[PDB]
């Protein structure tokens, strides 16, 4: 607890000034929520394949969020917007970021290396620099310091639906990072070992099981239906013992609020 | 773009890209423009400490003032400060330094620090030459191309850090995390070097410094530092040296100075002081902001 309530505090400001506008992808003429769906989605492959961080992948989606907040992209260069954000975010948040060249090659020569150094620019200008933004798993992180005691199958299970939700835009660009991170936490708990959101979280963030209950019954179908979705690359990445095999785990059928 | 600018004369060389101060034609105001010829694009550092530098404004913490951002260059515009504290330190070879100066000093730099760890940052890069001064009497961290954001709880972060003078015994042992206390360190080894005007711990290489800090401080064992002896760049075959009498070790240091600069240099992170905790020490009960020479 050095300077644990001051961060988490920042954190929580933070993550207002850093949010996607919630209703962008209606203005946007040309592409949807399941091509986005589809494009976080190679991002996670992307991130298995290189080994980069769940933050570097937390960060580059919140970096494309806030892209497409203010900038309109057509169906076939959406991919290179989404590339340059994850070299941005691997710069940012990488001891060894992958370089330039294996991220050109992963877009299987869809684009140069020059497009995708003048998309790194562009991103740069539209988000002004501003790029240690809040994060999902950022949250969690701290929360995880509130179990009583430590579970690695409820860390895994809460990254796990704290990642569901960067590929589904539609419902979740309206939760804060902070809100998903609680209903993942409370959800992760909840399955594995029966316990609910605790006294001192609601203590430390001011949320109760009651606030977290919205984004909570949306991350309760994503869960039961994640088997189901069309993408499925968070699903696989969760079988490796990394994470515990949490994707293997029984959603509960009710959580009896 | 850089149109307004009137180049003055060269500053020196960064932790990357080239500096020059510069006035603004327009406002008369002057600056320090930090030049990055621009391949695999714009660099980690820059990225880095254009992000964090924006978010952090304090009175001990330089001033980005402006990014100008062209397809060719990348120029950062900060605050002018006259001096680094180096220079400083040099030029007061017969003085020496005022005590009252020496404590303003580093109390501004526990604020400017304390508000850098309170946002969720590292320096990872503080000595003398990165900490800058003006006129009127303040001191200011700059250098922010090794900073970077952490966690709660850290992650293992790059190994490869902090200028080795500065450089924390568990940077130097491998521990897997460190966090906000390497730069508490940092700062001890600084406040010492205010005091006597020499580097508290010159090593040439990293099995040179940790002799050093232990020929000062002790061998430290499992009861000063719990988990020290599995550590892995713990050595069973290290020499054990006594713990040193700390009024040895900065011998101009009073009593407060010194109880001050003992918790700065406490081996366990876990135990070392915060720079929150440190501006509440009496050693700063008189406490002025002093001009310097
Ligand atoms: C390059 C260099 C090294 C370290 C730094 Cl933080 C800076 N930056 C950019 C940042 N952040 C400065 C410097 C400055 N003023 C200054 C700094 C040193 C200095 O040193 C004088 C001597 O010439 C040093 N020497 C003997 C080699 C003179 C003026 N004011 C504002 N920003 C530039
Ligand atoms: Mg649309």
């Amino acid at each position: 607890p050095d300077y644990h309530e001051d961060i988490h505090t920042y954190l929580r400001e933070m993550e207002v000034k850093c949010k996607p506008k919630v209703g962008y992808m209606k203005k946007q003429p040309d592409i949807t929520n399941s091509m986005r769906a589809i494009l976080v989605d190679w991002l996670v492959e992307v991130g298995e394949e290189y080994k980069l961080q769940n933050e570097t992948l937390h960060l580059a989606v919140n970096y494309i969020d806030r892209f497409l907040s203010s900038m309109s992209v057509l169906r076939g260069k959406l991919q290179l917007v989404g590339t340059a954000a994850m070299l941005l975010a691997s710069k940012f948040e990488e001891i060894y970021p992958p370089e330039v060249a294996e991220f050109v090659y992963i877009t299987d020569d869809t684009y140069t290396k020059k497009q995708v150094l003048r998309m790194e620019h562009l991103v740069l200008k539209v988000l002004t620099f501003d790029l240690a933004a809040p994060t999902v798993n950022q949250f969690l992180t701290q929360y995880f310091l509130h179990q009583q005691p430590a579970n690695c199958k409820v860390e895994s299970l809460a990254m796990f639906l704290g990642e569901l939700s960067l590929i589904d835009a539609d419902p979740y660009l309206k939760y804060l990072p902070s809100v998903i991170a609680g209903a993942a936490f409370h959800l992760a708990l909840y399955t594995v070992t029966g316990q609910s959101w605790p006294e001192s979280l609601i203590r430390k963030t001011g949320y109760t099981l009651e606030s977290l209950k919205p984004c909570l019954m949306d991350l309760h179908q994503t869960y039961l239906k994640a088997p189901q979705h069309a993408q499925q690359s968070i699903r696989e990445k969760y079988k490796n013992s990394k994470y515990h095999g949490v994707s293997l785990l029984n959603p509960p059928e009710t959580l009896n609020l | 773009s850089m149109e307004n600018f009137q180049k003055v004369e060269k500053i020196g060389e960064g932790t990357y890209g080239v500096v020059y101060k510069a006035r603004n034609k327009l406002t008369g105001e002057v600056v320090a423009l930090k030049k990055i010829r621009l391949t695999e694009g714009v660099p980690s550092t820059a990225i880095r400490e254009i992000s964090l530098l924006k978010e952090l404004n304090h009175p001990n913490i330089v001033k980005l003032l402006d990014v100008i951002h062209t397809e060719n260059k990348l120029y950062l515009v900060f605050e002018f400060l006259h001096q680094d504290l180096k220079t400083f330190m040099d030029a007061s070879a017969l003085t020496g330094i005022p005590l009252p100066l020496i404590k303003s000093y580093l109390f501004q730099l526990l604020q400017g620090l304390a508000f850098c760890h309170s946002h969720r940052v590292l320096h990872r890069d503080l000595k003398p030459q990165n900490l800058l001064i003006n006129t009127e009497g303040a001191i200011k961290l700059a250098d922010f191309g090794l900073a970077r954001a952490f966690g709660v709880p850290v992650r293992t972060y790059t190994h490869e850090v902090v200028t080795l003078w500065y450089r924390a015994p568990e940077i130097l042992l491998g521990c897997k995390y460190y966090s906000t206390a390497v730069d508490i360190w940092s700062l001890g080894c600084i406040f010492a070097e205010m005091v006597t005007r020499r580097a508290l711990f010159p090593g040439d290489s990293e099995i040179d410094q940790l002799f050093r800090i232990f020929r000062t401080l002790g061998t430290p064992d499992e009861v000063v530092w719990p988990g020290v002896t599995s550590m892995p760049d713990y050595k069973p075959s290290f020499p054990k040296w006594a713990r040193q009498d700390f009024s040895k070790v900065v011998p101009p240091l009073d009593e407060d100075g010194r109880s001050l600069l003992s918790q700065m240099l406490h081996y366990d992170p876990n135990k070392r002081i915060s720079a929150k905790a440190a501006l509440a020490h009496p050693f700063f009960q008189d406490v002025t902001k002093p001009v310097p020479h």
